[PDB]
């Protein structure tokens, strides 16, 4: 939702379930997206 | 005065049969450790600046 894209996205997120935190995982090949276009998502809007 | 001696003999002859039916029910529960590694800790920490 910015203003310019991101290249090699690699986010990191926490999986909460009642106040704890299961895991807390980093990108990884697998996850790494190459383009990510302002407006857009990864993956793209027909894909799951 | 009477006396009277009795001798006798025996022969007997037996044949048999028998039919078992068993039923039997079994229920078991286990419960296993290693004393090395019992469990694993994680602990929800946050950094400051």
């Amino acid at each position: 939702t910015g203003t310019a894209p991101m290249y090699k996205v690699t986010p990191t997120t926490n999986l909460v379930l009642d106040g704890e935190t299961l895991a807390t995982i980093k990108a990884q090949d697998n996850q790494i997206g190459n383009n990510l276009s302002p407006n857009e998502t990864y993956p793209k809007k027909g894909l799951s | 005065f009477t006396g009277n001696i009795t001798t006798s003999y025996s022969h007997t002859t037996d044949n048999s049969t028998a039919v078992q039916d068993s039923n039997g029910e079994s229920w078991n529960t286990g419960l296993s450790i290693n004393k090395g590694e019992s469990a694993y800790i994680n602990a929800n920490v946050r950094y400051y600046n």
